[PDB]
RNA sequence: GCCCUGAAAAUGGAUGGCGCUCAAGCGUGUUACCUAUACUCUACCGUCAGGGUUGAUGCCCUGACGAGUAGGCAGG
RNA sequence: AAGCUCGUAUCAGUUUUAUGAGUGUAAGAAGUCCUUGUUUGAACGUGGACAUUUGAAUGAAGAGCUUUUAGUGGGCCAUUUUUGGUAAGCAGAACUGGCGAUGCGGGAUGAACCGAACGUAGAGUUAAGGUGCCGGAAUACACGCUCAUCAGACACCACAAAAGGUGUUAG
RNA sequence: GGAAUACUGCCAGCUGGGACUGAGGACUGCGACGUAAGUCAAGGAUGCUGGCAUAAUGGUUAUAUGCCGCCCGUCUUGAAA
């Protein structure tokens, strides 16, 4: 769906001579709370030797974005399983939000590597500060000084089975 | 002979709850809480802004 | 409750509330091409058709039923209201081995009045609070007949996960309001 | 669909109704489906569910057999009540003075019994006497004797 | 299979007094007395 | 390790017939080299007896109702003090219950990211 | 990742047909919509069960059910 | 199908606990206490007594024992375990489903595919599958990819050597 | 620093439009509004009005249209094959 991000926190289950364990925070793209928490379970026992069963759920907290109508240009690290192993891949992409960027970059996942959520691993999504660390074309083309283009061949929806007049593509 | 849904008609649901009455005089489903100024830690802060 | 997690950030603390002790079940699937462990335990929790529901008191002995009925069903944390307008909607009473609905507070209290439970908001408290005679009181009511969602299920296709997109499995709060369409 | 955890539309049988024609039968039936309604007493379920009993089912019950019941202590002026036929023995030589309650007697049983100096009822004259069965002692005949 | 950790007693065994016996003293028992009879079967070909 | 008829027993080797690994099973017969085992097989929808005969490192006194045993004891001097000294007590076995709240601390234990 | 080659016979024929190319193709996401003898509610039929009742193998009240070959029982 | 019983009786294609194995067994009247009798100890007893807080969860109104006879008993397919294999198919075991006796919705069509099992109707809502037209239902919205001198809309097996290409896109 | 709004949830909050159904047949019950006599949407529809009064509704029959429907019985897994 759209996405949120949310800060999951848990820990171990409290045992004799172990009180206060150590607490682990992870930063999840989902859909809802539910497959929040079941894919922080899925991270943390496999890195380390952590269950569900053993553990519990400190916090789970929706994080929002501190400035979401400032565009910003975004450098997207993940990694998708695979036979030959873990594959890193660098993507940018330019958008007001994390979440709008996280989305576009599972659609173009979907699109071009035919890559599913459960497949895809997102390592690290950072704000580029500086436009002189922006290294793709596709992104770089947009950062242009006074940037303005046209939009030739303007097709219009059209409300009626039947039109009386010859329809323009002029814009 | 005929079952009445409480949730719609009144009368089967006062009939039921005497308390429907009062929740619905004292609109009891529209309370409002008291307000507190009860400020969240910087540690806490922190950690929700953290990367 | 509201007020000991704004208490527990302000003194730079996290407050964990305790863990669910009812849940909310409705069968999902058809009475055809059914495994034997999961039919036998749908039949123990009286799951007989599609959409019918029930309550069950969380233990260790009966998340692991839930656990082996997983692929045939919807469950969740029911709310206040969700209970009470199931109560009020479609709750019916076994009385002499009879579906008899519960349209007074006489038949509620000639038929649990040994417990305590006089009127069916009474009945509506010991099944939110899981109180010494939850198993009585959830016994006593004839499992849920559910329609089906009045607006759909929201799914292309029911018999996948609701983590993988799909409508079985555990849905934890969404279950009020699957329940709350399907009532 | 509905996956049932019993067997549908079973009957519960226990034998309802008596598969005889007798006019006079059916009326005792009547008159115990009444009692047996209209008094919540464990003889008259017992005297009505016995009335329903096929006849290798009844066996008879001996003059014999109701003079031994009779001697047990305490037992000497109850009303002995038998669901069957009350036969005649020649093996006993003395009878006490007691009031049989049965379907039919036999001349014989008959006989004796009046020699001794009680009284042959039917089901209905016990049933005007004991509305409740009071002072009374079933006898059933043995079963496994016959082959 | 006399050093096999374990045997099914065979269903023909019930009904007589041999059923507490060890089947591999059984067997055992069996293959002596024909090694003995296979004995016994050259003695009878010596003489003639 | 003396085994008597009427003997529960677990099958443990320490080739053939690897089936009966972990059966649990009653001694009817013992021998001065064997052991007679019954043991209770599922063959369709009725349960079959069969005679098992095993060597005497093979098996093993088994430990099934030693928690019955225990719980029966300890059930009866439970019932004895509780009658001795008026109070009600709680007789039966419970399930592993849903915990309940706590507040957990972050000091000294701030939350670390992976 | 998508595309082309990566072998084919032999009456004229097939993503079911028409046809479709920023698709009406492919991967994915969000909603709306269509309709099974399935699910919910109501009526009616029959069957079973539980009750009540001084034309009584009748009457009345209540609840739940209804696939079916060989075969069985019952009422017509 | 008939009887005798019992009916907090008898239980259960399930979980839990304890205890084995790498799915088995057990969880109370077919009990338990004191009292010291049997060949200082195992194993059986003389006599009394403790309940509706009689010994986990969940469900269940029928259960047990006796008699009593119509029809049928070598089938196909699939899933999961084990052992051995072939150019390749596979072959021997064990357990569990589906079908024959069975209609209905969908997969254009159909023995084993996806839904769902069936009294007669009305109304509402859905499943699986779908919504250009045939055909009920958006020539909906959104992000990308592809132009094939017989594309594709398919079975995820084979052709298939992850081979060939100055197609194109992203790593 | 002080507001607002989205999102999610709740109300025994108010209210407009559409469709199907009207089983039961003296009373008895549980309730509600009233100080009260009474009244009510509370153990299942009544009130008011019009047209027609016969082929008008309906049935039957011959057909037309949309969609569905392979020829039965037997015998063999199974059969249009
Ligand atoms: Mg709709
Ligand atoms: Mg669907
Ligand atoms: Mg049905
Ligand atoms: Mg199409
Ligand atoms: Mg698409
Ligand atoms: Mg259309
Ligand atoms: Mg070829
Ligand atoms: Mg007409
Ligand atoms: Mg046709």
């Amino acid at each position: 769906a759209h996405f949120k991000e949310y800060q999951v926190i848990g820990r171990r289950l409290p045992t004799e001579s172990v009180p206060e364990p150590k607490l682990f925070r992870m930063r999840i793209f989902a859909s809802n709370e539910v497959i929040a928490k079941s894919r922080y379970w899925y991270f943390l026992q496999k890195l380390h030797k952590v269950k569900k069963a053993s553990g519990e759920i400190v916090s789970i907290n929706q994080i929002n974005e501190a400035h979401p109508t400032k565009v910003k240009n975004f450098g997207v690290w993940v990694r998708y399983d695979s036979r030959s192993g873990t594959h890193n891949m660098y993507k940018e992409i330019r958008d007001v939000s994390r979440v709008a960027a996280v989305e576009t970059l599972y659609q173009d996942m979907a699109a071009r590597h035919r890559a599913r959520f459960r497949s895809i691993h997102i390592l690290k999504v950072a704000e580029i500060e500086k436009t002189a660390d922006v290294k793709r074309q596709y992104v770089k083309q947009f950062l242009t000084k006074d940037l303005k283009f046209p939009l030739p061949h303007r097709v219009q929806k059209s409300t009626k089975t039947f039109s009386y007049k010859r329809p323009s593509t002029f814009y | 002979v005929l079952k009445k849904n409480p949730l719609k008609n009144k009368q089967v649901l006062l009939r039921l709850n005497p308390y429907a009455k009062v929740f619905a005089a004292e609109k009891l489903g529209s309370k409002k809480a008291e307000k507190t100024g009860t400020k969240p830690a910087a540690v806490f802060t922190e950690t929700l802004k953290h990367d | 409750i509201i007020q000991a997690k704004r208490d527990a950030k302000a003194a730079g603390s996290y407050y964990v509330e305790a863990q669910h002790k009812l849940v909310f079940v409705v069968r999902i699937k058809g009475i055809n091409k059914i495994p034997p462990k999961p039919r036998k335990v749908l039949q123990l929790l009286r799951l007989t058709r599609i959409n019918s529901g029930t309550f069950v008191k969380v233990t260790k002995a009966t998340l692991e039923l839930l656990k082996l009925i997983e692929p045939y069903v919807a469950y969740g944390y029911p709310s206040y209201s969700t209970i009470r307008q199931l109560v009020y909607k479609r709750g019916f009473g076994k009385i002499n081995k009879q579906r008899v609905p519960l349209s007074d507070n006489a038949i509620i209290e000639a038929n649990l009045g040994k417990y305590g439970i006089l009127s069916i908001d009474d009945l509506i408290h010991e099944i939110i609070t899981v109180g010494p005679h939850f198993k009585q009181a959830n016994n006593f009511l004839w499992p849920f007949k559910l329609s089906n969602p009045s607006g759909g299920w929201g799914v292309p296709r029911k018999f996948k996960h609701f983590i993988q997109g799909g409508s079985f499995g555990n849905r934890e709060e969404f279950i009020n309001k699957l329940v709350k369409s399907m009532n | 669909g509905i996956d049932h955890t019993s067997k549908q539309h079973k009957r519960s049988g226990h034998r309802t109704a008596p598969k005889s024609d007798n006019v006079y039968l059916k009326l005792l039936v009547k008159l115990y489906t009444f009692l047996a309604r209209r008094t919540d007493a464990p003889f008259n379920k017992v005297v009505l569910k016995a009335l329903f009993l096929s006849k290798i089912n009844r066996p008879p019950v001996s003059v014999s057999r109701i003079a031994r019941a009779l001697k047990q202590e305490g037992a000497a002026n109850k009303t002995v009540v038998v669901v069957g036929t009350v036969t005649d023995d020649a093996r006993i030589f003395e009878f006490p003075k007691t009031t049989v309650a049965a379907l039919r007697f036999t001349a014989g049983a008959r006989a004796k019994i009046v020699k001794a100096g009680g009284e042959c009822i039917t089901l209905d004259q016990l049933a005007v006497r004991a509305p409740k069965g009071q002072n009374t002692l079933i006898l059933r005949g043995p079963r496994n004797s016959r082959e | 299979l006399d050093d096999q950790w374990l045997v099914e007693v065979d269903d023909k065994v019930k009904g007589t007094d041999n059923e507490l016996i060890d089947p591999r003293t059984l067997n055992r028992a069996e293959r002596k007395r024909l090694v003995k009879k296979n004995e016994k079967q050259q003695r009878r070909n010596m003489k003639n | 390790k003396v085994y008597k008829v009427g003997d529960i027993v677990d099958i443990k080797a320490n080739m053939p017939h690897k089936f009966y690994q972990g059966k649990t099973g009653v001694v009817y017969n013992v021998t001065k080299s064997s052991v007679g085992v019954i043991i209770n097989k599922m063959v369709g929808n009725r349960y079959l007896e069969k005679r098992l005969n095993l060597r005497v490192e093979h098996i093993k006194h088994s430990k099934c109702r030693q928690e019955f045993l225990e719980r029966v004891k300890a059930n009866a001097a439970k019932r004895a003090e509780a009658k001795a000294q008026g109070v009600a007590v709680q007789l039966k076995r419970q399930p592993a219950q849903p915990r309940e709240s706590r507040i957990v601390s972050t000091e000294g234990n701030v939350p670390q990211t992976l």
